[PDB]
This record gives structure tokens, C-alpha cells and sequence, in this order.
């Protein structure tokens, strides 16, 4: 495994998990669709801003 | 009397563009002409080992 890794450290400061189930749960299926829209559907490779 | 026995014409063969070799290189898609203002302008961060 890692040298050190810092997905130990996420949950420290706040930060919860890969946000691949998260936020699409968390969102109440309103954020999902702008999430969708103005973020992207697949964050890992590109995302947009 | 003089013979005519023969009428021809030629076989055309259809090329593609999507069928072609060439296309491998290409990400085509077919979108509306919705006239954006000469759109040269994709601003991309890409993240630097």
C-alpha cells in the first residue's frame, strides 16, 4: 500500500467519504440533477466549473 | 442491319464516415448550431504531477 495516505485524514477534517454514493443520496434527488448538470457525472477524469 | 446489344451503367460504391478507419481518431457528435458567439474559448486546469 501508500507511503502515507491521506484518505485517513478526510474524515479529520470534515470530509466525507469518495462523495460518490454521498452525495447522490444526501442530495434529496434535487441536488442530484444540478450536481448532474453544472458539476458533472463523473468527477474522477473531468468535472466542470 | 445494325446491332446494339448492350446498355451499361455504373455501379457506385457508398463511403461513410463513420465505417472508415480514419474515424477511430475522431470524437464525433452531431449537436444544434444554437449560433454561440464564436466559441473558441475551453479554459481547462489540468492537474500536474
Amino acid at each position: 500500500m501508500e507511503n502515507w495516505s491521506a484518505l485517513e485524514l478526510l474524515p479529520k477534517v470534515g470530509i466525507p467519504t469518495d462523495f460518490l454514493t454521498h452525495v447522490k443520496t444526501s442530495a434529496g434527488e434535487e441536488m442530484f440533477e444540478a450536481l448532474r448538470i453544472y458539476y458533472g457525472d463523473d468527477p474522477e477524469r473531468y468535472n466542470i466549473h | 442491319f445494325e446491332a446494339i446489344f448492350g446498355t451499361f451503367c455504373n455501379r457506385l460504391e457508398w463511403v461513410y464516415f463513420l465505417t472508415s478507419g480514419l474515424a477511430a481518431a475522431a470524437h464525433a457528435i452531431k449537436f444544434h448550431d444554437l449560433n454561440k458567439l464564436t466559441t473558441g474559448k475551453m479554459l481547462f486546469h489540468v492537474q500536474v504531477p
